[PDB]
């Protein structure tokens, strides 16, 4: 399970998982936003429910006039992190090489650069103790999502090997239901703490 | 040889801290919804928000324990 | 080929089957509650 | 050599964290049902949800203890 | 060598966790039966299932200490 | 060689857990009989079954520390 | 050679557990004294049997510590 | 060799301290928004600056843990 | 040999237990004087006999620490 | 050669103490602003000077850990 | 040699126990003179005798740490 | 040799005890000035003499840590 | 570690703008239209 990199500069498998999660998020977004309907049904009501959910979170943290801009960053951020956490659970394939296609959030560099991208955005829209608190909250957000996905990934993998090598269906079943629970809770706390620091720096 | 019990005390103290923090949060949530049932959805919402926040920093100790077992 | 892939994918499928017997009744009722609420708010 | 000691302190600190957290949440739910006895099913269902969410990290400590025992 | 020290530190941490958690549960349920003494069977069944959880994770801790002593 | 220190940490951690548990139970029952004085026999019977209930696992930790001292 | 360390930590953990348990029971039995004066004999009898309960295990610990030092 | 265990106790004690601190803060803000639910933002901002403090000292601890690891 | 740190860890755990127990009981005597300042003699005499009870087992531990240091 | 272990236990215990102290202070001050809102600035200043004290002792602990690892 | 480790440990656990006990007694006397300020001198004087009582034995541990450092 | 981690366990346990006791004192003084605001100078003066009284013993633990490190 | 950070940063900016323009500024227009309606 080594870091398989075709190029010396960057991990190849992480780029593959970022591309596949971007395409699956984009196609579920355009499948939920096919046509305009004033009476919501099907999946457009689901997309509007996620949209008003993100909006509600923004309304909890800040005034609606200040935080109205962030709604379309926040909904793609929660859906992106949501699908990025749930991709690691079904397949997690092992090839004759090092490793291929685990999940993007299990990579530490992916989650830490997504967290520092979040904080770069909330510095863009917006004394040593304040800046060390800033670097502290960046790295604890990135390490939060990275750890709480990567431990479950390793455990699921361990369970998979224990089952295949030699009766053990329900422990990994209970853990895998708990892991999609961890995925949706981590996506929600990630976008909510994103909007908290956005509200803290805007107003 | 020493990295194994290094990883073990790391994951053990993480489990201890997350257990105490989760216990404090969840116990106060259920006594709060015992005080009144009309706010149990928002108290369960902030319950899971709190459980994530107290189970967040021990799991970075867990994955760092795996790093310690690596070296 | 590895053995873990089809094993955990098969149990992910049967976990979605259990979650289908357990879970299609709540969230479709939540979506129907939102749809009926906003339809009553419109009409 | 040190792997069995590693495994044991890992499962022991997991047991300590799960015991303190479960003791807190169960004690507050029984004083909650002592305060208002017609809220007993909601209180004990949220209590079992709390048992799961305080024993999340000790259970993974147990299987990582088995990893530590295996090495 | 280290296996007996492992088994004993597992039993000791499980006993300490079970002691604190069950002490919290039993203490709050006797003050709850001191408040409203007509709720004796509900409080006793809920303290018994809570104690069953708080004991039963150190129970598997103790049998894991037995298989640590065997190794 | 380490079996005596093993039995020692086992008996000591079981003693600390039993001490905190019995302290919680007897403390809350003494404020409980301080509140409602005519509830003294029910509170004492539930207190003694709680004391035996929380020292169940420390005394089996002691009688396992004996065979830890042997092995 | 480590039997002296074994006996010493057994006595120390017994003293720490007995100190916490006696602190809890004496502290809120004098709270019970301070709330109402007339129940001083029944509060003190339950107090001293609680002292016996939280000190008994500790006493066993120090006797077994002398057995450990003899080993 | 011992730098691995040094980094491990550093991250473990930091995780334990951050878990207990975050658990206390989010616990009492659960009961704060349960007593007076219209004070949710004024409780929430002070909650997050407290979370920032109780993580930010173990965060510089876990930043120092890697230079403990290297040596 | 290591009997010196044996004696010292006995002194330290006895001091920790005596400190926590004495702190609890004298703190709640202050709380009871604040509730009702006209029973200061009975509160202080039950305080000092509780201080004797919490202090007794660490003093026994420290005289055994003297017998442990020699060996 | 144990200066890395020295500095790391120093930073870890300072982080644990600062975490528990900051958790207590921030939790009680959000309960203070929760039971009445109109002097949140009065509460926050005394909260920050308490945070300053309970971290200013582990800050000099961290600096002393730096000069421990230097030796 | 290891007597330095002995003395430091005694000093450290004496400081920890004195810190927790003095924190309890001073914190509850803050609450006590906060609720009824007209009583302040008599409860702060019995607070000071409680302070001397809770830190009597850690000073004895400091003197014994001088003895252990001499050995 | 081991005097550096002797110095460090002294500083670490002193910082932990000072953190817990100081957090208790400051938390009770802000809830005291929260529930009645007019006694802020009185409660702050007795809080500052209390925190000086708590951290008196960890500061002499730090200078004893200095003479342990010099050893 | 790795060097994917500028890759997924630029790809996230591209995906953000592309998604917003192709899906959710029209969804916000539908929401504002039904709010005024």
């Amino acid at each position: 399970p080594l870091v398989e990199f075709l190029g010396l500069t960057f991990n190849l498998s992480d780029m593959l998982m970022i591309t596949i999660t971007c395409l699956i998020v984009f196609i579920i977004a355009v499948a939920a936003t096919r046509s305009l309907q004033l009476r919501p049904t099907g999946m457009q009501n689901f997309m509007e429910w996620v949209f008003d959910f993100v909006r509600g979170i923004i309304n909890s943290t800040m005034d609606w006039q200040t935080g109205g801009r962030f709604l379309t960053l926040g909904v793609t951020l929660i859906m992106y992190v949501f699908v990025a956490n749930m991709l690691g659970l079904p397949f997690s394939v092992h090839v004759n090489g090092e490793l291929w296609w685990k999940s993007p959030t299990a990579d530490a560099t992916v989650t830490l650069t997504l967290a520092v991208m979040v904080v770069a955005l909330t510095h863009y829209y917006g004394f040593p103790l304040k800046i060390i608190e800033e670097f502290a909250n960046t790295l604890t957000l990135g390490l939060r999502l990275f750890g709480n996905i990567y431990a479950g990934e390793i455990l699921l993998g361990l369970l998979a090997s224990l089952g295949t090598h030699y009766g053990a269906a329900i422990p990994m079943m209970v853990w895998q239901a708990f892991s999609i629970f961890v995925g949706t809770i981590q996506a929600f706390i990630f976008t909510m703490l994103t909007m908290v620091y956005m509200a803290h720096k805007v107003s | 040889s020493l990295g194994v019990l290094a990883a073990a005390i790391a994951v053990g103290l993480g489990a201890l801290g997350a257990g105490i923090g989760n216990g404090l949060i969840v116990s106060r949530t259920i006594e709060g919804i015992a005080r009144q049932p009309e706010l149990r959805p928002v108290l369960q919402t902030t319950m899971f928000i709190g459980v994530a926040l107290v189970e967040a920093l021990p799991i970075i100790g867990v994955v760092f324990s795996f790093i310690y077992l690596g070296r | 080929s590895g053995g873990t892939i089809i094993y955990q994918l098969l149990m992910f499928i049967i976990l979605l089957a259990l979650l289908r017997k357990f879970a299609w009744q709540p969230l479709m009722n939540i979506m129907k509650q939102r749809e009926e609420h906003i339809a009553n708010e419109i009409d």
